[PDB]
């Protein structure tokens, strides 16, 4: 069965890095194009970043542009996610979702249809 | 040119190949199918780094 299991959580002080790690387990990695979404405590969601089939990044949020660098590798079937000039404002869950349309199966390349979510762990920072 | 001589004396000879020629060339191979998934390659949106 699919499986998307994330690590990385930990109280860590403002001003580190952090390095999250998703692993997918029970399909061709190589076939679907996977997001990293957070989850404020208590609010609404937010699209963080992505990476298509092809591990060619699509952009990441326009408030966190800067620091956040995402990585994927279809070999171990792993995409990571490392965290810089971390600040008291990005406490919160983070999913790693997966596409819906199978490359090349019916214009462009899919990205829409985040449908499979892991539990997402719970990232925090303080002093 | 056969007997190697310029007198040739009474009888029947047999002396070289008579064979048809081919006319052109002919190559089979059934439909082709398979392809290799490349434009994925060329023509995908986004390269890796
Ligand atoms: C293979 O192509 C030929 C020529 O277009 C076609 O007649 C044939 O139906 C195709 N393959 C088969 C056996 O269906």
């Amino acid at each position: 069965q699919v499986q998307l299991l994330e690590s990385g959580g930990g109280l860590v002080q403002p001003g580190r890095s952090l390095r999250l790690s998703c692993a997918a387990s029970g399909f061709t990695f190589d076939d679907y194009a996977m997001h990293w979404v957070r989850q404020a405590p208590g609010k609404g969601l937010e699209w963080v970043s992505g990476v298509s089939w092809n591990s060619g990044t699509i952009g990441y949020a326009d408030s966190v542009k800067g620091r956040f660098t995402i990585s994927r590798d279809n070999a171990k079937n792993s995409l990571y996610l490392h965290m810089r000039s971390l600040r008291a404002e990005d406490t919160a869950l983070y999913y790693c979702a997966k596409a819906v349309e199978m490359v090349r199966g019916l214009g462009a390349d899919p990205e829409y249809g985040m449908d499979v979510w892991g539990q997402g762990t719970t990232v925090t920072v303080s002093s | 040119c056969t007997l190697k001589s310029f007198t040739v004396e009474k009888g029947i000879y047999q002396t070289s190949n008579f064979r048809v020629q081919p006319t052109e060339s002919i190559v089979r191979f059934p439909n082709i199918t398979n392809l290799c998934p490349f434009d994925e390659v060329f023509n995908a949106t986004r390269f890796a780094s």
